[PDB]
């Protein structure tokens, strides 16, 4: 009933305001609270801050001095705003909803409660690097086969992560596999796609690969044929 | 923040503890992170879990103080693999901000899985573009730890090749891939290519020539 | 449209590194970047041309080195006739000599 | 006919029940085919066995109407994989003259076995005949599937070869060959010739060159 969304640039510059937001679909806004937690490589994951259902709002003293979070209840979107950002400011930010529960160990009358707050329901994560390296399109190369054969698509030299790849315009499905990224020491990531259909589908059911990199808008596709 | 691991045989139950123990009256959440993928929260209050997260995951309640906050996976299998968190409320101290540590859940006993070596020569394309690279994939085995090797014809080749660390598949096994990048001269002054994926005792080939 | 550096500065036996970057005109992976070392009205000099070949007589201390997306020319071991302005170029081999903003050094 | 598939682990009882069930009062012959041998008739009556069958092989009696006919093969071995079929007489229908369907029994959890393989040169007549043949000869492997690859030195040789099917031996492996043609000059003018046989996860390599 109720999903999120992220969605953000995919490169900023260091010292430079990053900016991120989430959509809500199916549920309001402005009757929940949100969070934002960003997980790095090797660090575990770090709870950035959350908001209210009447739009409060409450950082982590851990970047509590840089962190900016709000909220649009004309739609289902709330915005994240990170200035100062450095190396060490790349991961995978998440959006989810936090719901809040009452701990009552003694009289509520003396307070003595706590309240504690639980994300129920997650977004996707959206990948965010910071480098002062310029964006680049991938350049997609095809890969030609020869019980069954397989064939593929070669997507290499693009910065930075992510790609995704669908075949045929999201048609074919089942037997693709596609591969985790390869970073050269030129500074690049390099993916490779593959799917295995029957052999006497290659005359001529076409395959189409696509390619699509959000970070310089550069969508593409290419068939595969011996 | 640091981990620390846990080794569970398959079909077991796994017991992990929490990280801190709890000074007072507490409320507790468990969250299942594989890296890459989203967090799921399993148990929200301290034995309260939402739909859609099977019987097998439980939480210890706090009935007495003393108890201490245990997760609790019965049954484990291939697919609880993942860090494991463990968000701690009480009332003594204050706002639970840092998620804590994380246990790496490791379940033993997996069966062994053998590659599927598959290996593309140049494109026309690239090699019209004075480049050319060799792909070898790498996928279905477990456990995830390969080695690839390179030949020239009969003789070795390192100079140029990138390899990926083994990833998780969706099917609980692991895939990983290993690029030759090479001149287009290379390519054809040569025999052959070969690609040697050695995994666990064994080592297979594929191999790829300009014809 | 292709920017250098703002300015910079080192010590005698240290290194410098003067930087060149701009958008997919004029930069880079598809241009050749030279490197003119230029006293403020006087004859400029060549120093390195293809992106790190040094002219005839360049001390072996200048390098260059490109990256897909900015030029670097660092200048090792520093002596005193370093203090001059460098300007770097984006060029191919049928057209002009678009030139860098400017780097004091 | 038609054969429909059925896999029973290894020391369990089978279960195979007949293809067409009886209208009336029956009499059903079972039969064990391992195609290319003579059949042998296990049970003759509704449960009447001959001599030299044992008794793990049985057959349900016509009591009452109602109950299907099943034969019943109690603590499975490998030498039990084979085409079972269910001749089926009864007082409604007509003269039996089909033997049915098939039951294509494949026994699991067997012991996994690496191949012999045993690679020969060109003989001396065969080379003085103008012809050159390589042969390389693959037994005593579990699961009968392997992967046969030729080698004139380093590069790969697909051109003129000949591969066997697996086939099951008599100690319930399986063996097959693989046959390279080529002119006595190829013979003579490359260093060494391979055979690369990869069987499950590993590879094994026997070599040959003309000395």
């Amino acid at each position: 009933q109720v999903q999120l969304q992220e969605s953000g640039p995919g490169l900023v510059k260091p010292s430079e305001t990053l900016s991120l937001t989430c959509t809500v679909s199916g549920g309001s806004i402005s009757n929940y609270y949100w969070s934002w937690i960003r997980q790095s490589p090797g660090k575990g994951l770090e709870w950035i801050g959350y908001i209210s259902d009447s739009e409060s709002t409450n950082y982590n003293p851990s970047l509590k001095s840089r962190v900016i979070i709000s909220v649009d209840t004309s739609k289902n979107q709330l915005s994240l705003k990170l200035n100062s950002v450095t190396a060490a400011d790349s991961a995978i930010y998440y959006c989810a909803r936090a719901q809040q529960g009452k701990r009552i160990y003694g009289m509520v009358s003396f307070g003595e409660f706590f309240y504690y707050y639980y994300m129920d329901v997650w977004g996707k994560g959206t990948t965010v690097t910071v480098s002062s390296a310029s964006t680049k399109g991938p350049s997609v190369f095809p890969l030609a086969p020869s019980g069954t054969a397989a064939l593929g698509c070669l997507v290499k030299d693009y910065f930075p992560e992510p790609v995704t790849v669908s075949w045929n315009s999201g048609a074919l499905t089942s037997g693709v596999h596609t591969f985790p990224a390869v970073l050269q020491s030129s500074g690049l990531y390099s993916l490779s796609s593959v799917v295995t259909v029957p052999s006497s589908s290659l005359g001529t059911q076409t395959y189409i690969c696509n390619v699509n990199h959000k970070p310089s808008n550069t969508k593409v596709d290419k068939k595969v044929e011996p | 923040s640091y981990v620390r691991p846990l080794s569970v045989a398959l079909g077991e139950t796994a017991s992990i503890s929490c990280g801190r123990q709890a000074l007072g009256s507490r409320a507790v959440q468990w969250y299942q992170h594989r890296p890459g993928q989203a967090p799921i929260l399993l148990i929200y209050n301290n034995q309260d879990r939402p739909s859609g997260i099977p019987e097998r995951f439980s939480g210890t309640p706090d009935i007495n103080f003393g108890t201490r906050a245990t997760l609790t996976i019965s049954g484990v299998e291939a697919g609880d693999e993942a860090d494991y968190y463990c968000h701690m409320w009480d009332s003594r101290s204050g706002f639970s901000w840092s998620f804590g540590g994380a246990t790496r859940l490791t379940v033993l006993g997996q069966p062994k899985a053998a590659p599927s070596v598959t290996l593309f020569p140049p494109s026309s394309e690239e090699l019209q573009a004075n480049k050319a690279t060799l792909v070898c994939l790498i996928s279905d085995f477990y456990p995830g730890a390969v080695t690839v090797a390179w030949k020239a014809d009969s003789s070795p080749v390192k100079a140029g090749v990138e390899t990926t660390t083994p990833s998780k598949q969706s099917n609980n096994k692991y895939a990983a891939s290993s690029y030759l990048s090479l001149t287009p001269m290379q390519w054809k002054m040569h025999k052959s290519y070969s690609c040697q994926v050695t995994h666990e005792g064994s080592t297979v080939e594929k191999t790829v020539a300009p014809t | 449209v292709l920017t250098q550096s703002a300015s910079v500065s080192g010590s005698l036996g240290q290194s410098v590194t003067i930087s060149c970057t701009g958008p997919n005109s004029v930069c880079c992976s598809h241009k050749s970047i030279s490197w003119y070392q230029w006293p403020p009205g006087r004859a400029p000099t060549l120093i390195i041309y293809e992106d790190n070949e040094r002219a005839p007589g360049i001390s072996p201390r200048f390098s260059g080195y490109k990256s897909y997306w900015s030029a670097y020319l660092t200048i090792s071991d520093l002596r005193p006739e370093d203090e001059t302005t460098y300007y770097c170029c984006s060029y191919t081999h049928n057209s002009g000599c678009v030139f860098g903003t400017g780097t004091k050094v």
